[PDB]
């Protein structure tokens, strides 16, 4: 990884949303949901066989 | 910045000169720069080889 | 939660619980489990192997 970068969710200034999400996001996160599901939409085909 | 929306969910950097402007929360995941490449077939120059 | 100060400048994982009671910044070092296992036991010699 020659850099490093995040995606993160926007709002205006003041947002009571803000602290509200990062404690869901942390919580899905020990969740793995996250992980399975970016696996799920980041598959594709797979590896066929090849030796 | 004008709330012309609300909480958006997006590819979206989390840039200094946006978090000066707009306000983010804790990253649900982590970019990166990496190489892409195909994979080699294996074939080599007929003098390197022997 | 008291008020010794407002840091603590540390490896502190910003877990659900931790964010519950902390206001936390935003992760400088991101961490991961990994594994570490030892590389070929590779007791080989080149003065008498052959
Ligand atoms: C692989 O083969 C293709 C033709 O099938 C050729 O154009 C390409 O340069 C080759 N690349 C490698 C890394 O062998």
């Amino acid at each position: 990884l020659i850099d490093s970068k995040g995606y993160g969710v926007g709002t205006p200034m003041g947002s009571p949303y803000r602290d509200k999400i990062t404690i869901a996001i942390l919580q899905l996160q020990e969740e793995g949901k996250l992980h399975m599901m970016k696996e799920k939409w980041w598959r594709g085909n797979g590896c066929p066989e090849e030796e | 910045i004008d709330h012309k929306a609300d909480l958006a969910v997006a590819p979206l950097a989390i840039t200094y000169v946006r978090e000066k402007v707009i306000d983010f929360s804790k990253p649900f995941m982590t970019l990166g720069i990496s190489i892409l490449y195909r994979k080699p077939n294996g074939t080599n120059p007929g003098v390197f080889s022997f």
